[PDB]
């Protein structure tokens, strides 16, 4: 009937713990090009088998809204972007006026450019003169016959970004060190928020690959589920949306020219990579979807919505109406030149009371971007020379509601996309950090030799 | 992937488990603490110069933190005698202010994250003598006593 | 600011005591010699992109250094069987041609820097064998003689 | 230079010899292990700012993993029972299918290099349970035998 | 006075040429050459 209260080592205990995770990605050594985007070569590589281990009744909370991760997880993207641009060319000798008019065709589709233009040698007082093909955006007026400025010459520098490096994404898993341990959700039907009632251990993510998309996202996780998603408070609109589904389809961006480009030597060491001339037709960006697939994956996206604004009630959709040239429309990258697609088709159906037919959907493509809304030093993309032509597999997108109207009546609303880390939320919402607390003192009855 | 049930249980699997069960596996958490070298390699698993790469010390951040918090943590055993040894018994009775509940009810009854959450506020207060009235003052009296 | 004065006594506050006293304040000291963590935080108690701040890496250069002395001393114990235990007893006897005083001459007479400072010199030569006539040759013993 | 013959041993002075010689020099290794701070100073033996210098940070690299492959090391002993204690006897039995051989036949005939060499494909397995079956269920024992 | 002490009838491999600190004594070399450039003056005003 005596009471000892007796130590512990090693007990299973844990805290929210906020600490700061590691990458782990299976080395490829892939002699041919080198320098991948953010793994590079320093990330560890994962081991042969990652060990998952089912946590039995447990039952732990979950909130992706305040996660930290995700700021972690852009924290970084933001960064070694910033330190892959600085070792690369500096492009303010171009920032010079450097006359264009249109490029040559019957007058029929801000198509693009052509410019005939000074610069500087690799001698110093020798000059020269050369020829490019600039794109609408890149540039804007002024003044003659005619000319224009670069759009960026206005508010910022830029480093043009290695073509040695690419911006494939590929599978990052994040990893918490001894001491913590992430932790994975496992029910299909979970939804935002919310204690998991299925819970397995893991130290390590599974492989998220860092796709740079404004409004959509896509080649991510699959859940085994009819798509159901969460926001931080539906109720309001402000707070974003964030679909993704539950069988993808397929989406294939398209522009057709075989650019040509012509290193040139800006001074000692510097090659500035000047677009060539086209050889073969003129054809703009694009990206087709069969609406097949699409309206019936919207048809299972269309009733589940229902569940939170009555089984009775409206709904709605057409085009982003709000914001920047970037973020309006399909911000992403495809193989070195990123597009920029007014999502229209798609956007354009009303769905209530419960041959091939593709969609084809324009894009323009950028070359210098100030991207993840950082004004700055911006970042010259290079071109791409021949074809080009990327598979996709949709797998999610992110919206907005507008707000202010009548309950209930007809309220409306619209994909928003005013922050990327959205993009983190996609495939970061199983996952969790936590503290080891290992050590616990508990009574039990035991204790030894009183010395006396 | 499809689930295998081969391996029993692993670290943090008797987390769901009463403490009468999860007391016996306290080593599976024991070995996963502190070991950062085991999944981290001191060379690699040429193009650059340095690996200053924040991939390297926000790394390397990390891996003393995995140790100091263990190593102040078997520190705390070192002052309650309990090194190498990863249960402990205990001399100063428990007055029961800090949970009226039996012997039964806690092993068998609720888990170890069950049991902190209740003390978590009388926490700190007794490791103030866990020590003091238990090893502060154990070891005077050797001291005092094989004195002869 | 004004003294208070509730709590005794603290960290070092019987160096200015005889070495009696302090010997049974042994762990006032042991608590704050490694505790890294108590007082520097994993994460903090957004326009910077990476902490590489001369703050950052020189704090962290002085967490290990507290932890190696602490830990290379803290092996010295494991040299000679002291590990969890803050006072050690010892076989091999004192010649005193290192201090021709006494017993009482010093815990009661002297403080522990007052003793380090007049030995200070004779220090690397003892813990030649503190270990050597006491635990190298204290357990081929139990070796040879648990041999049966 | 010329060599000076002084002192006895040193440090791996007895790898080439057998396992019974070394067995006895077991600390002319245990300090010369984890000790980072005898050799490196936590301030030197002005014009530059920083010493971000890569002589900086891959010392620095250095210093931790020095120590936690101890640390881990030594936390493996605390797993079986002989943290402060170089040599740990051990109580479940030898089923010989790791090595055929006797007792002289090792200590006398090889050395340490020339016995991991060949049961280092059973070393992972062994370290299963000379814990488990000697520790994980010793004291859960004296748990039962001192709840009287 | 940096210890030296003979390791007698040891006999151990030697592969000079995978040999690692190599690779390592030179990365170092090329490397801090690379910085102790960065604060000194910079010669292009003079392709001219
Ligand atoms: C959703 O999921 C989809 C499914 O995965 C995604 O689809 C992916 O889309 C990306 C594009 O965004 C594709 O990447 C590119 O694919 C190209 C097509 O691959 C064809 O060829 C394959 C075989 O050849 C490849 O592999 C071999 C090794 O096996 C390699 O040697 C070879 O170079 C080539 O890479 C074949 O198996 C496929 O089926 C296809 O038929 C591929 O050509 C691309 O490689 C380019 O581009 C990348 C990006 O910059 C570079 O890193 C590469 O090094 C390479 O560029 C080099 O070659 C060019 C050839 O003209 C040169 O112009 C370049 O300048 C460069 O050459 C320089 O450097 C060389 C190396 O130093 C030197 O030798 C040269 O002399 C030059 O100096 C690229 O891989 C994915 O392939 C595609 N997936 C799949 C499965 O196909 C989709 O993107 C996802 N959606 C989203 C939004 O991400
Ligand atoms: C977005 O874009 C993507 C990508 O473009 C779209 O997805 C792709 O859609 C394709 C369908 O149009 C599909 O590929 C096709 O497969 C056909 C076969 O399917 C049919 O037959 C099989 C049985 O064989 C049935 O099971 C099936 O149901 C169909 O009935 C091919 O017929 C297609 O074209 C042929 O040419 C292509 C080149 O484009 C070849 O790659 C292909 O293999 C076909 O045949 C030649 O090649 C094979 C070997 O590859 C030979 O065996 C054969 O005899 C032909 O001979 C040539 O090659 C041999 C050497 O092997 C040589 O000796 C000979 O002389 C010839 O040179 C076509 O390939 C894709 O799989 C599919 N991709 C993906 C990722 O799903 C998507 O729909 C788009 N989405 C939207 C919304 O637009
Ligand atoms: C992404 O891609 C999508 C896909 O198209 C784009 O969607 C388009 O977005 C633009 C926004 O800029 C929309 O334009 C707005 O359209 C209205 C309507 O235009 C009326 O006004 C003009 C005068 O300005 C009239 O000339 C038009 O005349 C049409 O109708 C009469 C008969 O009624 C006929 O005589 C004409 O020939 C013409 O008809 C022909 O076409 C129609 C179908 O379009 C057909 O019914 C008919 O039989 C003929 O075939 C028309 O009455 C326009 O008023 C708005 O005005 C703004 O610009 C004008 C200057 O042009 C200013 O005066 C005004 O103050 C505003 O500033 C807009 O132009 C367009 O409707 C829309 N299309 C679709 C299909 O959705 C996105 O914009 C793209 N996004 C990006 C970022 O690129
Ligand atoms: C980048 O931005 C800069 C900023 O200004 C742009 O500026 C241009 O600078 C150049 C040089 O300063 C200007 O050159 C002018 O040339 C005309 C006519 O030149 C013709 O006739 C000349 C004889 O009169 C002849 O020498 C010329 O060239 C011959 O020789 C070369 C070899 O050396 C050979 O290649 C040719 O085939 C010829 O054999 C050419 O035939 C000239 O009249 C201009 O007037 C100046 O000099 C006269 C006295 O001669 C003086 O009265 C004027 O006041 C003025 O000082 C001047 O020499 C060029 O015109 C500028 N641009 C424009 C649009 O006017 C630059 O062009 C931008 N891009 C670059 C550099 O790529
Ligand atoms: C997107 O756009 C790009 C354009 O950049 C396209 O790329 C082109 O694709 C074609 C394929 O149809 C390639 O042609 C092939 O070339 C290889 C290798 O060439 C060798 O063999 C051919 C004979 O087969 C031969 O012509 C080549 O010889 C050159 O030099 C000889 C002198 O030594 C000369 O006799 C010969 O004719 C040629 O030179 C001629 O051209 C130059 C100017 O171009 C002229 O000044 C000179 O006097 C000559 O007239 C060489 O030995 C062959 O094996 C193939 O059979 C095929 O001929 C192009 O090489 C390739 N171009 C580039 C720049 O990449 C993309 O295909 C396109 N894709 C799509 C999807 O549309
Ligand atoms: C070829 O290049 C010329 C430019 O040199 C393009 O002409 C441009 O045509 C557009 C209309 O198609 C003009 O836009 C105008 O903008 C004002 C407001 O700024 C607006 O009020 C007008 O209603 C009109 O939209 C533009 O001024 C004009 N550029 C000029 C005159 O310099 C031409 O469109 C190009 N070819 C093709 C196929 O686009
Ligand atoms: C752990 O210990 C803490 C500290 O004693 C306990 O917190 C205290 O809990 C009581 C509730 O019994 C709180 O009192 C409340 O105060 C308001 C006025 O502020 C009063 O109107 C209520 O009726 C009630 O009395 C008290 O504020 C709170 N103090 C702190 C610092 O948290 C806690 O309950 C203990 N937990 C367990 C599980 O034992
Ligand atoms: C601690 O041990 C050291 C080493 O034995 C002691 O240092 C030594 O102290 C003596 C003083 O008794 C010094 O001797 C002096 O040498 C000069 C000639 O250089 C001579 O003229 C003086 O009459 C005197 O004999 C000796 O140099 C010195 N050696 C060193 C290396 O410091 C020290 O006294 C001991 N301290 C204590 C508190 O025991
Ligand atoms: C340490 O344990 C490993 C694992 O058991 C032993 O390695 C194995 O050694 C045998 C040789 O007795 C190898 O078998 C050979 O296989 C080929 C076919 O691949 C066959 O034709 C030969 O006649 C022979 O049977 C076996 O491959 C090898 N396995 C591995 C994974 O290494 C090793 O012998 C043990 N070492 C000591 C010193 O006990
Ligand atoms: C695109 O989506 C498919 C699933 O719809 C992913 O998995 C492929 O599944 C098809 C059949 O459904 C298989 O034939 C392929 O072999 C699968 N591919 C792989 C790589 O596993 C596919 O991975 C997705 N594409 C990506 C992620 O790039
Ligand atoms: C749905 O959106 C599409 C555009 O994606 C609209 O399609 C237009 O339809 C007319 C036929 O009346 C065609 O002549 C046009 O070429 C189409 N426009 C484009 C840009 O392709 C369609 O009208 C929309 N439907 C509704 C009710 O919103
Ligand atoms: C039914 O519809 C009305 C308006 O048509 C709406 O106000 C009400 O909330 C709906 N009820 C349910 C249960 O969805």
């Amino acid at each position: 009937e005596n009471l000892w209260v007796t130590v512990y080592y090693g007990v299973p205990v844990w805290k929210d713990a906020e600490t700061t995770l590691f990458c782990a990605s299976d080395a490829k050594a892939y002699e041919t090009e080198k320098h991948n985007v953010w793994a590079t070569h320093a990330c560890v590589p994962t081991d042969p088998n990652p060990q998952e281990i089912h946590l039995e009744n447990v039952t732990e909370e979950f909130n992706m809204w305040k996660n930290n991760m995700v700021e972690q997880m852009h924290t970084d993207i933001i960064s070694l972007w910033d330190q892959s641009l600085k070792p690369c060319v500096k492009l303010t000798p171009l920032c010079v006026t450097l006359q264009c008019t249109n490029v040559t065709n019957n007058i029929t589709d801000g198509e693009l450019k052509n410019c005939s233009f000074n610069m500087t040698t690799e001698l110093r007082d020798k000059k020269q003169k050369v020829y490019s093909l600039f794109y609408r955006l890149d540039v804007v007026q002024i003044n003659s016959n005619k000319e224009y400025r670069l759009i960026n010459c206005n508010t910022a520098a830029i480093t043009q970004a290695c073509p040695k490096v690419s911006f494939e994404p590929i599978p990052i898993h994040y990893c918490a060190p001894a001491g913590f341990a992430i932790l994975k959700c496992k029910d299909k039907k979970f939804n935002g928020t919310g204690p998991c009632p299925s819970v397995s251990t893991v130290q390590c993510t599974h492989g998220i690959k860092p796709v740079v998309s404004t409004q959509l996202l896509l080649n991510g996780s699959l859940a085994e589920e009819e798509v159901m998603i969460r926001s931080e408070n539906i109720a309001n609109n402000a707070k974003n949306i964030l679909v993704q589904f539950n069988t993808p389809v397929q989406i294939n961006c398209t522009r057709p020219n075989n650019n040509t480009r012509k290193s040139i030597r800006i001074g000692p060491g510097q090659a500035f990579y000047a677009t060539g001339d086209i050889i073969g037709d003129i054809r703009q960006a694009h990206c087709n979807v069969s609406k097949a697939t699409w309206n019936e994956t919207l048809g299972k996206v269309v009733k589940q919505l229902r569940k939170h604004f009555g089984n009775n009630t409206i709904i709605r959709f057409a085009n982003s109406a709000g914001g920047d040239l970037e973020v309006t429309t399909h911000s992403f990258n495809c193989g070195g030149e990123f597009f920029y697609c007014n999502t229209s088709g798609l956007f354009n159906s009303t769905w209530i009371s419960n041959s091939n037919d593709s969609i084809t959907l324009p894009c323009r493509i950028k070359q210098i971007i100030n991207m993840w809304q950082r004004i700055g030093q911006a970042m010259y993309a290079p071109p791409i020379q021949g074809v080009i032509r990327c598979v996709s597999n949709i797998t999610g997108l992110i919206l907005t509601r507008d707000g202010g109207s009548t309950n209930s009546a007809t309220e409306t609303f619209r994909p928003g996309g005013g922050d990327m880390r959205d993009n983190w939320r996609s495939e970061l919402y199983k996952y969790k950090v936590v503290k080891i607390e290992p050590l616990g003192v508990a009574p039990t009855r035991c204790k030894r030799r009183v010395v006396g | 992937a499809v689930g295998i049930g081969a391996v029993f249980l692993g670290f943090l699997g008797a987390a769901g488990s009463t403490m009468g069960a999860a007391s016996m596996t306290l080593t599976v958490q024991a070995r996963n603490l502190l070991s950062g070298i085991v999944q981290q390699q001191s060379n690699l698993l040429q193009q650059h110069l340095l690996k200053l790469t924040v991939w390297g010390i926000k790394q390397l951040q990390a891996r003393v933190l995995a140790v100091e918090r263990y190593l102040r943590d078997q520190q705390l055993l070192g002052i309650w005698g309990c090194s190498g040894k990863l249960i402990c018994c205990t001399n100063v009775p428990w007055n029961s202010s800090w949970s009226n509940r039996n012997l039964s009810e806690i092993w068998d009854n609720m888990t170890w994250l069950q049991w902190d959450k209740e003390i978590s506020n009388y926490t700190q207060i007794i490791y103030g003598l866990l020590e003091e009235s238990q090893n502060q003052q154990e070891k005077n009296e050797q001291d005092l006593l094989a004195l002869d």
